[PDB]
């Protein structure tokens, strides 16, 4: 731009950016963590396995 | 007029309405799903008794598709910020109620059917116990529902 | 694109430029954008600089019904703590038909090879306040998209412009702390509940 | 293990994090922003000191709790086949519980020192106030974390004390020396914790 | 004046209070309804009379739809932040508190229904020390109701 | 004058009190309903005098509901960060107090109502600890109460 | 008027739909890949029925490439910001129902398989699990459909 | 006009392309490879015929370096950011759709062929299966290839 | 001119292509070693065939160097941010796919070798399963030169 | 004059000084205390003698005390940044350099304990390598009087 | 001219450049005793040919030494940024590839001095065998002399 | 001219300049004493030569202490910044080599004591493997040293 203006941020660009970080994060882990739970949840079906 | 990023929050409560309450459903249908593989070998009539814990799952993902929908027909470029905060709280508060509701459909139902084989007079005990889990997910839609029509 | 205010003694040595720049008196409004910025007519009597200290006086003849100057006004100090020139903005002037008032600005800083840039300087909260008065005041001030380079300057564009608050804030910080703290505590606590166990037999 | 790996991922993709910011800011030149200057001054002395006071208690308490059972825990199921052992071992319960008054009498004192500045700007706050906060912090960490070290150390050592008790009644009055050795902990946390606090004043 | 964003943690309250609510009454009602199902194959005359700590589980989660409810038709387009973070700290107390107690509910559920088949003596003791883990719920509940109405 | 973010610490100051302290009592309470369940098989009548740990375990869920309630009745919009931060000092304080108490009184109840099934001899003496383990609470409480009014 | 660093979260939301959607088909496919092979030692007849499963996984993997390529043929240089977050939403929300209708198939397919071999009336109950886990995708794939379009 | 970091999400995504195939492609011959090992020793016969998940693991890492060719190809230093970022999305898509198809390759491979050896007739189902796992990566591949191109 | 800070993202590049290669190529020797030695006792003819594994393992270390020098050999002080991106991006592929390679090389040049053993007409068919491995690090040098030459 | 944060960083070397000694005594006591009251049961007569790794613990917490001690009456609001990095770093250096001290006092505390049980000669030993750490507490408590008094 | 920060990324390349060859051959050294140790005892006589391994991870120190002081014998105060970089990827380069070496290293170090106590022919098998394991460290080199020269 | 903030890199150098080492010294020291503790029952004769690996972790604790005292001796009030990273550098490449040449010496001395009880002619050959692991720290410390003085 002709006169080196800035990249024009918000105020309270911080508020938005942490908002945005801990509830994309919240969400994330919400979901990694629920994942890794029916992921590596056991059946328990051994009485099949045995026959 | 009202600020960028407005529909962001709102567009993330719209997937959480559904992710959460799928991810709850999927937990439900798997766990109890198994338990019923296992019932059926024992036990070859009860099999059509024993899917009511997966129909109770199947019950939080339309739950959480019913307000996912609710605030996907309600968003728009122009939304006020309020709104959308409002429809991320609806889409968390069904969502993550539904995954509650279908972590305890999951566990209670496997147990509850796993009992059946081995006793099939339990059945309307588990019945009881799952309107029990059930009832979270209407819990998290009620409030969503508020969430939402606000 | 509107140009930048400049201040040139053999070459440009302050540079000032705004999406919006508007004032009151008496909390009435008036919009000097187009009144300043590109104007070449512009008069700006009494401006001055040094590499120690700034003062972009800018002098108005209708606002009010009356001639109207105001100082902008900037000093660049060494600090051994960070070792180097940093700058600030410390305050503004607006001197009347009769007297003067003025502005505590504060949060304008940087090193001063950068340019410093704000989405709003002003004294209104929703604005973010920036314009801090220890006293009641008549007039107003807000820019919108502020943009300032008082030193080390070279050619008629700024150099790169610091962010005012852009990526963090104190209430954040602190709100923070106290978060990940007792996120900590609950984590610990969630820890030793998770650890929860039952038997699986009884005696006879 | 599962639980615990979460936790880990998390630890290090913060540290990993911080490392990928850390040489971001320096490449870039952007390394003015982050000055540990400001984070440092522009944090209120107040939540610096309150954080102190409340570290100073909890974490005193969380040494001694875990003091407590750790010993009792011992005591009891000892004590099923030697009754003895409950009236006189259960010092260790009061050595954790002498942890617990070590925060408390810190955290107390402590808490004497702050008071309103009334003022906002860091140069109206002044290096006083600003010492103050910090050396407070700095005294409620040190007594919570060397009293959290000390209760659990004296809990273990205790529950020790206790088994050996439930075998031959002479080697607790023995073994009973280790409690002090672990107490004198806390002091030390004490101690240091008050010089620490001995200069501050607020306002 | 208020600021913009000002919603976000009000309803974050909102969601949590129903939410975390929910996930303790989904624990509570799974380990409950596990040790009722294993009990209930030995003795089916105690199924109804050992419902009740999945019911404290479900009125934990309704704690939680109180609050919730209660801050969701509080909440306004440009709310003042006070309020705003006293429907956050109502919502996570009312939440945060719903998961304790039903950790509480799930355990001594488990634990008190598998021994009650063995020792139907065990029930009224059982009761008694499932009533001092729900009543952390009203302890929470409480609480938020203060909170939310200062 | 006062930050329009000042009152965020005490709320959640208020909420900790009573969640850290639920969490605890919660704690405290399934561990010794745990050790109740197993100890009634062999020892039915044994349960009302076995029951203390847990009374104990709900008296530090009440001291940070005391706690709670009094910062939540000193909380207003226009609060310094002084009171506020007192009032999260205090929350902190008795809320992780009331997770340890709750702990060692769970752990503590499991042990001594086993050991005193075993041998009756121990009752006092499970007492006396458990005493103990409510005197750290107390310590959080103290503390809270004083910054409190402060 | 729009601005740029915005068309990235359409883009993720296409690379989304299709990758949870992998994702999904894959643990899908591979629990019940392992049930199949395991199972066909014993009963090679059942190979052509016990498919069905693997076969559901490939839908899911349909719903996420036709949601990234709905939003891939929707996508523009210098997108509206508010389309940009949509696609997001929509790519995540079927990718991530998807993920769960995948875990649901591939765990009730694995154990389904599995006890088939011993009940040759399980395959009854099996479909009508099935159903009730892919639908999951299906629901994602409607709110994405809503989303990708609004 | 374009950042000077414009082409380093371009690149990413070739880099992604590649490196997630390659991963993708590596476990899934990986638990093959054991798979086949292991089995070979009792069935010697099956060796040639047994390759075949190797195969596709293969063709995943074709596909990754196919989409990272084309980015690589489209890629320079004037790249607007929207060319770049689908290039990005691209990137990934195939990337991690084809590490969910070597995942389940992967799985399939080793389970499949422990099955075959036991019972010749699995070769036929076992391969269906693998088909079902490798047509992931096609489907990454065909989103990829169209936001690698507009 | 080009900004100061470029040259880093260059030797990243150089780095990661030496580095992540070296980490493929010890762990396929790593588990190669293993397995020839645990291998060796029974059949200690087999080791001058059992060694070739570890010689593929070198293999993607001398795939890493080859980038790594190029890069190296091409970085200057003035180098265009473009360039650098497009060496990390060489560096990244080459090197983690090289790491994938690794891994695959690592458990067949394990797994193989102990079968080989057991059954020598493995032996062919470890070597097949190996091509299939070693050629994920050639895929990674391709788009590795493809990348940084352009 | 200097900075007002600047007391900061000597504030933390005085807690450091203390706080990671109090971790390693505290360590060294529990292990070698466990070691003496194992030990004891068998061997009563050897208490007097196998107290000492107890005592080489507490002069770790002797020397975390000293060096707190000289930074706390050394701290001051005036003081510079270089004689507060200072006091960091030397807190820093006993303070973990004595838990370091404190962790090989509590292995070889108990390990040597544990030994000199079943053989007598090894006290001699077990002396001399508890010198070797003990010292380590030592040499932590020389860096930090030469940088404390810097 | 130069950027403060300059020397910073030169001066973390030396120390890198040891550190990580420090622990790739402290680890190749410490499995390698190990098994040495243990075989031992039925071999008092192959101790002087096990002990090779241990010397491969000691040259890895010295790669590392080698590159280290390269870099400290070219930095300066003044140094052009471009060379710290340089110097960088050298250190990490021989540092993070001689961590991969020692792992090798390692893990040969241990199997094949195991594998030689068994069967004596393996020895030169061994030989082979950890050479393609060192050679990791000397590509480190190589890459991190054209780097710090460049 | 210089930073105030400057000395902190440095100090940090001198910090861990023991810190690393001692963490390393302390490491070696306890495996060590643990070894021959739990050998000395068999062989007291041993203690007075199995002592080594202590000695030479106490070497690693006086080479930190070396560049701890030259770090801390070199620093003042004003320190130019290059001068202080150089520092930095020498403190973490002898204080981590030092952790290294600890975990070593520690693994070795453990499994070393073990193989002489079990065969005393491996002593000889053990030293030779120890000052192997000792050297690293050397190595460390001469580094340390020419960037100090540098």
């Amino acid at each position: 731009s002709p006169y080196n203006l800035a990249y024009k941020y918000n105020l309270e660009y911080s508020v938005v950016f942490n908002l945005v970080l801990w509830i994309m994060t919240g969400l994330a882990l919400a979901v990694i963590i629920t994942s890794y739970n029916i992921w590596n949840m056991d059946p328990g079906y051994d009485s099949i396995i045995y026959r | 007029n009202n600020p960028e990023y407005s529909s962001f929050f709102g567009v993330m409560g719209a997937s959480s309405a559904m992710v959460f309450s799928a991810m709850g459903a999927a937990y439900g249908t798997a766990k109890s799903g198994t338990g019923i593989a296992a019932m059926s070998v024992m036990r070859p009539e009860l099999i059509m008794k024993s899917i009511i814990p997966v129909v109770m799952a199947g019950i939080i993902a339309i739950y959480g598709l019913v307000v996912a929908v609710l605030i996907a027909n309600s968003l728009t470029d122009g939304i006020t910020l309020y709104r959308s905060f409002l429809q991320l709280g609806a889409g968390l508060s069904v969502g993550l109620s539904g995954l509650a509701a279908g972590f305890a459909i999951g566990i209670v139902g496997d147990a509850g059917v796993r009992g059946t084989a081995q006793q099939p007079r339990l059945f309307v005990g588990m019945i009881l116990i799952l309107i029990f889990a059930e009832v979270l997910g209407l819990y998290g839609l009620i409030v969503a529902l508020i969430l939402s029509t606000k | 694109i509107h140009p930048p205010v400049s201040y040139n003694d053999t070459a440009p040595r302050i540079l000032f430029w705004a999406q919006n720049f508007s004032v009151a008196y008496k909390d009435e409004w008036k919009d000097l954008t187009s009144l300043t910025f590109g104007v070449e007519n512009l008069n700006l009597t009494g401006s001055f600089w040094n590499d120690s200290f700034a003062m972009l006086s800018l002098t108005y003849e209708p606002l009010f019904g009356a001639t109207v100057t105001f100082k902008f006004i900037l000093a660049s100090r060494f600090y051994p703590v960070s070792a180097r020139y940093w700058f600030t903005m410390e305050r503004l002037e607006i001197h009347s038909n009769g007297s003067v008032a003025h502005f505590n600005v504060s949060q304008v800083t940087g090193p001063s090879i950068y340019s410093f840039h704000c989405e709003y300087v002003s004294s209104l909260s929703k604005k973010g306040s920036l314009l801090v008065t220890n006293v009641p005041s008549l007039w107003q001030m807000t820019l919108h998209n502020f943009q300032i380079q008082a030193f080390n300057v070279t050619g008629e564009q700024f150099s790169y412009a610091s962010d005012c608050a852009g990526f963090f804030s104190p209430g954040i910080w602190m709100g923070l702390l106290t978060t990940l703290f007792m996120l900590f505590i609950f984590t610990y606590g969630l820890h030793m509940i998770l650890s929860l166990k039952t038997m699986d037999r009884f005696d006879d | 293990t599962g639980l615990e790996l979460l936790y880990l991922g998390i630890f290090v993709a913060f540290w990993a994090c911080m490392i990928v910011v850390g040489i971001c800011y320096t490449i870039f030149d952007l390394g003015f922003r982050f000055d540990v200057a400001w984070f440092l001054t522009e944090t209120s002395p107040f939540m610096w000191s309150n954080l102190g006071i409340g570290l100073a208690i909890s974490l005193s308490v969380v040494g001694a709790a875990w003091g407590i059972y750790i010993t009792g825990s011992s005591i009891i199921g000892g004590g099923v086949k030697a009754p003895r052992i409950k009236t006189k071992n259960l010092v260790s319960i009061i050595f954790c519980e002498a942890v617990a008054i070590y925060g408390i009498i810190m955290a107390i004192v402590i808490s004497n020192m702050a008071e309103p500045f009334s003022a906002t700007d860091p140069k109206a706050i002044g290096h006083r106030n600003y010492h103050a906060g910090y050396s407070m912090f700095g005294a409620g960490l040190t007594v919570g974390l060397s009293n959290l070290f000390c209760g659990v150390c004296v809990g273990i050592v205790g529950s020790g004390a206790a088994l050996a008790d439930a075998q031959n009644p002479s080697l607790f009055v023995k073994i009973l020396i280790v409690e002090i050795f672990g107490s004198a902990i806390g002091l030390f946390g004490v101690i240091v914790a008050i010089l620490q606090t001995s200069r501050v004043k607020m306002g």
